[PDB]
């Protein structure tokens, strides 16, 4: 029935990077040919503002026009919880539809993130797997990164995460290696940001030497 | 476990090559030291990576021999 | 008032188990109230099988019915993926609704399972987690359980499969154990059953600090 | 994982306790021995959890003993 808008949240990432300020964006789909122009609002708690942007109208390949819009929000501001309204009029549209949403809000506790090495045979493959997890969050606002001395690689896997038995969600993150990458024992870092955590960053160093403890370690069962 | 309340911090000194280096300064017990807590390094630079890197620090200094104590072995 | 119907693909373990018999159940909701009562057809192999399950129906706020037919067939049916349909008719919709099951039966892969040594910080926690990966299959239906001493493990939890470059989806099977237990010497064995799997079982026991060679092997610190 | 076509199974023989035993005997020529190829015995039976129960052959099939060389602990 005509345009639909919605507010789309912002990206996890974006939220909580202090470098890359989190943007919000407001989508109206379907919109109809003769009425392509749409006019736009944007709110902050009831406050008119200046720096909200609308991307030019892209084809679909339904045929049908798509509208984007975009507003820089305050890093400080997400973390506060500020509440942002988009209003889309169009002439067509018979009532225009308003979406609003809000911060998630919960207990922050501090993620227990691990990682665990290899085992005795895992090299044995031509792939290693190297995978460290993190739990004990309560808001979806997470962000988990691989880093490999320096140089930037990511499987993006991105697994949806899933509730405990006492309710503190958890997710695992995986990397593939090769044999000498393995054995060579350079450091890998997973990288976790989120709300909990101190100054927001962390990171956890593994390695092949990544830990033996000084009680003995039996060989057979 | 807690943040620690000392913290010695030296001003940068020029190098040789025209970079800069200095040291970071933590006074605890003993025997904090000793049952193995966890302390680490945050640096946070503009030309490092997401602005921050840690280097923990552990209680084995890497020695050779430190169990000193006699194994058992289970078939 | 908009009668819907919904897709439920069934169970693998009811299949690959042989005493569990297998069921497909296609549910329909949004019943109207002036007719509860949904005729119901049920087509397998293309012919007419004497058997059905109708739930009775049930009274609710929104004046929705749900009506779930069950259908029986055999493990080897089951296996030759031929399409099972369910035609639902009612007097409110001018035409009859037709919905059809049948899971795609392409590229068997064997799927291959890995378990990992539990993490040197996870001593420090009063629970132990235990790491099951799975990976190298290509449908989504696989039968995940924890077999511990010969008995099923009350808590485990199961990842989504997600996305992979291979082309081959991957998961994870977590457990939670006291460090009792653990520091006692407790091994815990991880079952995979898959359709096309060998003899549908795949296992393989752990302990602490798990080695592949018969020998006591220690990294560097 | 590929079934051998020269094997062969004893009868049952009847125990005091009312239970039955049998010995599933597999010859292979001596050569193979040096290539150490993996062996099994499979039973199928409705006690066994799934009707499967899978036992190994290995070189190392009787008492172990570890390798001579020791990793350095530090």
């Amino acid at each position: 029935g005509g345009p639909s808008v919605f507010l789309f949240p912002p990206k996890p990432k974006d939220t909580l990077m202090i470098s890359r300020t989190p943007e919000v964006t407001c989508v109206v789909v379907d919109v109809s040919h003769e009425d392509p122009e749409v006019k736009f609002n944007w709110y902050v708690d009831g406050v008119e503002v200046h720096n909200a942007k609308t991307k030019p109208r892209e084809e679909q390949y339904n045929s049908t026009y798509r509208v984007v819009s975009v507003l820089t929000v305050c890093h400080q501001d997400w973390l506060n919880g500020k509440e942002y309204k988009c209003k889309v009029s169009n002439k067509a549209l018979p009532a225009p539809i308003e979406k609003t949403i809000s911060k998630a809000k919960g207990q922050p506790r501090e993620p227990q993130v691990y990682t665990l090495p290899p085992s005795r045979e895992e090299m044995t493959k031509n792939q290693v797997s190297l995978t460290c997890l993190v739990k004990g969050f309560y808001p979806s606002d997470i962000a988990v990164e691989w880093e490999s001395n320096g140089q930037p690689e990511n499987n993006y896997k991105t697994t949806p995460p899933v509730l405990d038995s006492d309710g503190s969600f958890f997710l695992y993150s995986k990397l593939t290696v090769d044999k000498s990458r393995w054995q060579q024992g350079n450091v890998f870092s997973c990288s976790v940001m989120h709300e909990a955590l101190h100054n927001h960053y962390t990171q956890k160093s593994l390695d092949k030497s990544t830990g033996k403890p000084t009680l003995y370690n039996v060989s057979l069962i | 476990g807690q943040p620690e309340n000392n913290y010695k911090t030296t001003p940068p000194v020029l190098d040789s090559d025209g970079s800069f280096f200095l040291y970071s300064k933590l006074t605890v017990d003993k025997s904090r030291w000793q049952q193995g807590n966890v302390f680490s390094c945050s640096v946070m630079h503009e030309a490092l990576h997401n602005h921050y890197t840690q280097k923990s620090l552990d209680k084995s200094t890497g020695k050779p021999t430190l169990y000193n104590v006699s194994l058992i072995m289970s078939d």
